[PDB]
DNA sequence: AACGCGCAGACC
DNA sequence: CGCGTT
């Protein structure tokens, strides 16, 4: 029965791979960034939905996804009242500037909302609670990389303000582009293309 | 070669490990830990090679 | 998926069932046997129902109380439904619920012989009494995994899984069963591919497409990268129609005789 | 106004290490310094490391349009 | 229905369970424990199968494999 | 049946106010979301010959910017709608401005009066739908991704964008459900948007061809 | 605080938004009843 | 050894257990599984066991 | 009464 | 073969 299988097997599926390769031997990636036939009939406006090669993607998870809401807001927050805690993590020349400055208050508020928001997209958008998702930088190697590299030492405490790492990240997010342009419709494109990554 | 980073897990693993206490010191020689490309843990299978 | 209350208690569930398969007189009957009885009130057979009630012929359709159980059925839209069916032609007398036989007499009034013959078998091999076409049976089995449990977001924000009953059918309609009341007519798929385009859409043939393909790819624990996947659903819903992947598919397209000679049908195409 | 990506895909830097390496195995003029070596492939992937190999790639578009980069101009990847 | 008498509504609610519970579909066999935590709902209760360790989620239903 | 006729027709009545009101025409709050107890105490609730007859029930909404746009939705009680019927709504609806309608059919109207309906089609579009259809809303339907009819100025401005001619956009035909529930016609383009597992969300065009 | 009161004013001018839209949505109903009538 | 006298006493328990499932089916106790007919759910036991 | 079509069937 | 129109 075993060979009869395998038999019946190679002999089906090769005619279904050459069906398959005739359907589509044509298909490839324009300069303009969009898959397209040999007719230019446009199939995706980006390859793959993304506009990335299916190389340099790895399995990841979503930190923020399948929270608890308490949990998710003592864990992406970052309370700039418990000055003691303020003290263990960052440095003296920056609690005082976190609890002075309101400026750097309102833009973790701001930050925190958008979290929130990004977290409500997720989770429509992503039924039933999946955090296991393809991406193409896989961030959390990548700090491990750098703390090895630079010698972080987890336990003194760090000189980093939150908003370098907000303007960082934002800088970030503007540099990384698929749809070039300044259009409404380039700008909203570049956006969905990019949202979940982002 | 280079410093690598990764973590992973032999195939003779309980998965009973990781909760209780010899969390990053297993006793029967699993979970791969290389950092800055030195193996310190673990033993190499399909899983890691 | 049940969307009512039905989805947690199986009794208001059962019916949901059996309102969705196709029952017929063949399944609700045991027996059927033509008689001449010349007088109705003469009875040769030995029942104390037409008395009560009250053409020299007629059919003693009994049928079985098991299977009229199941269903959830009465003579009385049995006969209803009967006497709808052929119009105001015969006259079939039904029988009690309190009685042990559940008989029936199908009378004619206004060749003949087997005109009851054609009359009964017509009815018998199809009538339609609950149920729709094309679905033949209806399964009733519980979700055990989070493809098909329920989801909801609580309060707290956790997801829970819920396990509520779910009906699996073998036929195709999807038209007539989202339209069931107590039936979800949003997660309620249909496993085809012809049926969805003719139901829904383009866009959920390529959604339905994508994720029976995914299944069918996976189920052996492989893992093929999405983008294949995404690029064969678009390749075969571009020109909106289901462009099939054979050659009566892929030659329609105004690509050139070159390429379609390529593949199949060359002298043809040239 | 060139909106085309700036890198070099790898298929252009093959095909234009081929033709460099091509056209100086025809004895044609090379555009850097030669440490010591006689392969015109290598000295076609030296002259790419260099930036200095005079080509420039007309990529063209699906409407028609075409743009001419060049190798000194766009970012090489590899 | 209502009129029925006691024995014969005796009788056909029997019957009526018994379609009910035979209508129904067997439950997919495993073996159920708390050892392994489901991903997609983060509860402890699973059914494990020995074929390839595969793991059915118990609450939430997180499918998964381990080699 | 009596109160299954009932049921039928008040959840045909919420398909045709939630369509109307996707394609923009301004509907109540309301009546986009009323029960039946309310669809009973207005109507009668005896469909088999009584108060709640067909005909009675129609609605004529207008266009939201639009006040002087307005569209029918007719109930024939024929089965199969003849062509006597459509010829006396058209002669009837002559008397006012408008230009749209929208039939609900019982059964498949004869082939018949399709030719008419096409032919009265360049002075006054109307377009049949089948009670068994409208019965469930098929947007609101898991796979059925959101739909949104473009106009063409934004057409033309996508296409001046990725100077591509709207011949190249992928096709959906006209007689796609979705495309009738929209009430787009031959060339018009629909923008399609889906949570694309790879990139959150991704926006696709299809022009109807 | 003051920004919060503003905003809640704010929520209330589109509450009386929705409500001038319900006035006039009846005001236009009391009417096209007459032609529904007529109809039938 | 060991090893084997185990396997011995698992596959004698198997055998006590599919007769068993005979003669219940036989003797006309073996109800039907939902969905599945008498002939259908005794394969399937003995298949389990 | 004959013609316009459409579904189903049969045949190739 | 059936409906509906002329």
């Amino acid at each position: 029965e075993g060979l009869i299988d395998t038999a019946v097997k190679t002999a089906e599926t090769g005619y279904i791979q050459r069906r398959l390769i005739k359907s589509m031997e044509s298909v490839m990636v324009k300069y303009d960034a969009t898959v397209r036939n040999s007719i230019n009939q446009v199939v995706q406006l980006r390859y793959g939905e993304d506009g990335l090669a299916g190389e340099s993607v790895e399995f990841q998870n979503l930190a923020t996804l399948k929270p608890s809401n308490k949990a998710f807001e003592k864990k992406f927050r970052f309370d700039y009242t418990n000055e003691r805690a303020l003290r263990r993590t960052l440095q003296e020349d920056l609690v005082k500037d976190v609890l002075s400055n309101a400026h750097i208050q309102n833009e973790l508020e701001r930050e925190f909302e958008r979290m929130r928001e990004d977290r409500e997209v997720l989770r429509v958008i992503f039924p039933t609670g999946d955090s296991k998702v393809v991406l193409p930088c896989n961030l959390l190697r990548m700090i491990w990389n750098a703390q090895k590299i630079f010698h972080i030492n987890p336990r003194l405490p760090s000189d980093l303000h939150p908003i370098k790492v907000v303007e960082g990240v934002k800088e970030l997010s503007k540099k990384l582009v698929i749809v070039n342009g300044d259009d409404p419709l380039s700008r909203q494109a570049q956006e969905n293309a990019t949202l979940l990554f982002n | 070669p280079g410093h690598i980073n990764c973590i992973r897990t032999h195939s003779t693993h309980p998965d009973d490990e990781d909760s209780g206490p010899y969390k990053h010191i297993s006793p029967g020689d699993t979970k791969v830990v290389v950092e800055n490309g030195e193996l310190i843990m673990g033993i190499l299978c399909k899983k890691s090679l | 998926f049940l969307l009512g209350q039905s989805a947690r208690d199986a009794e208001r569930a059962k019916d949901i069932l059996c309102r969705l398969e196709h029952t017929t007189l063949r399944k609700v009957t045991a027996n059927t046997a033509i008689y001449y009885d010349p007088n109705p009130q003469s009875t040769v057979v030995a029942e104390d129902q037409e008395w009560v009630n009250v053409s020299p012929w007629l059919l003693r359709v009994e049928l079985d109380r098991k299977h009229m159980t199941d269903r959830k059925l009465t003579m009385e839209q049995i006969a209803e439904k009967i006497n709808a069916g052929f119009g105001d032609d015969l006259n079939c007398i039904f029988n009690d619920d309190n009685a042990e036989k559940l008989v029936l007499r199908i009378r004619i009034m206004n060749d003949d012989d087997v005109f009851l013959r054609c009359i009964e078998s017509n009815m018998l091999t199809d009538m339609t009494l609950q149920g729709i076409e094309q679905i033949s049976k209806v399964y009733m089995h519980l979700p055990q995994t989070d493809n098909k449990k329920k989801i909801i977001i609580t309060e707290d924000g956790e997801f829970k899984a819920l396990q509520e009953w779910i009906l699996e059918t073998d036929g195709v309609s999807l038209m007539r069963v989202l339209s069931e009341k107590d039936v979800d007519p949003v997660r309620t798929t249909s496993n085809d591919i012809v049926e969805i385009f003719t139901v829904l859409g383009i866009e959920a043939v390529r959604k339905a497409l994508e994720r029976e393909l995914y299944h069918v790819i996976s189920f052996d624990g492989s893992y093929v990268n999405y983008r294949h996947l995404a690029l064969l659903c678009d390749t075969m819903t571009c020109r909106g129609h289901l462009m099939a992947i054979t050659r009566h598919g892929v030659n329609r397209q105004d690509t050139g005789p070159l390429m379609k000679c390529s593949f199949e049908e060359t002298v043809d195409v040239l | 106004k060139r909106i085309t990506t700036p890198y070099m895909t790898k298929y252009e830097r093959a095909r234009v290490l081929g033709t460099r390496a091509l056209q100086i195995a025809m004895c044609a003029p090379v555009m850097v310094e030669l440490e010591g070596e006689t392969d015109p492939l290598l000295i076609a992937m030296k002259e790419l490391k260099a930036r200095k190999i005079p080509i420039i790639i007309r990529r063209y578009l699906p409407d028609g349009s075409y743009e001419d980069w060049g190798v000194d101009e766009l970012i090489i990847s590899d | 229905e209502e009129m029925a008498s006691d024995e014969l509504k005796e009788m056909r609610k029997n019957l009526t369970k018994e379609a009910i519970r035979e209508h129904q579909m067997a439950k997919t066999g495993g073996t159920q424990t708390d050892l392994f935590t489901c991903g997609k709902c983060k509860k402890k209760n699973c059914t494990y199968t020995q074929v390839t360790t595969f793991v059915v989620c118990n609450e939430c239903g997180n499918r998964w494999k381990f080699c | 049946d009596d109160e299954e006729e009932t049921y039928r027709l008040w959840k045909i009545r919420k398909t045709i106010m939630q369509l109307c009101h996707d394609r923009g025409y301004l509907v109540t709050q309301d009546e986009l979301d009323q029960t039946l107890e309310e669809f009973k105490a207005q109507f009668g609730d005896k469909p088999s010959e009584g108060r709640p007859r067909r005909t009675d029930l129609t609605v004529l909404v207008a266009h939201n910017d639009d006040p002087t746009d307005q569209m029918f939705v007719f109930f024939p009680e024929e089965p199969k709608v003849g062509i006597k019927t459509i010829k006396v709504y058209c002669q009837r609806m002559q008397e006012e401005n408008i230009t749209r309608a929208l039939i609900v059919v019982q059964q498949g109207m004869t082939p018949s009066a399709k030719q008419s309906l096409v032919d009265m089609a360049p002075k006054y579009i109307l377009e049949q739908f089948l009670q068994q259809e409208l019965l469930i809303n098929i947007t609101e339907h898991e796979l059925v991704p959101e739909h949104v009819v473009m106009t063409k100025e934004e057409v033309t401005e996508l296409l001046a964008r990725y100077k591509l001619r709207e011949n190249q956009l992928p096709r959906i035909q006209a007689g796609d459900p979705v495309a009738r529930y929209f009430g787009i016609k031959r060339g018009q383009v629909v923008k399609i948007i889906r949570p694309s597992e790879t990139a959150g969300r991704y926006i696709t065009y299809r022009l109807v061809q | 605080r003051q920004k919060l009161l503003k905003e809640q004013e704010e929520k209330r001018l589109r509450e009386k938004e929705e409500q001038k839209k319900l006035l006039e949505q009846r005001a236009q109903y009391v009417e096209k009843t007459k032609n529904i009538l007529m109809f039938t | 050894s060991k090893t084997y006298q185990d396997i011995q006493n698992t596959i004698k328990k198997a055998k006590q257990d599919v007769i068993e499932v005979i003669e219940k089916a036989h003797n006309n106790e073996l109800e039907p599984t939902p969905g599945n007919t008498l002939r259908q759910t005794f394969e399937n036991q003995v298949n389990r066991i």
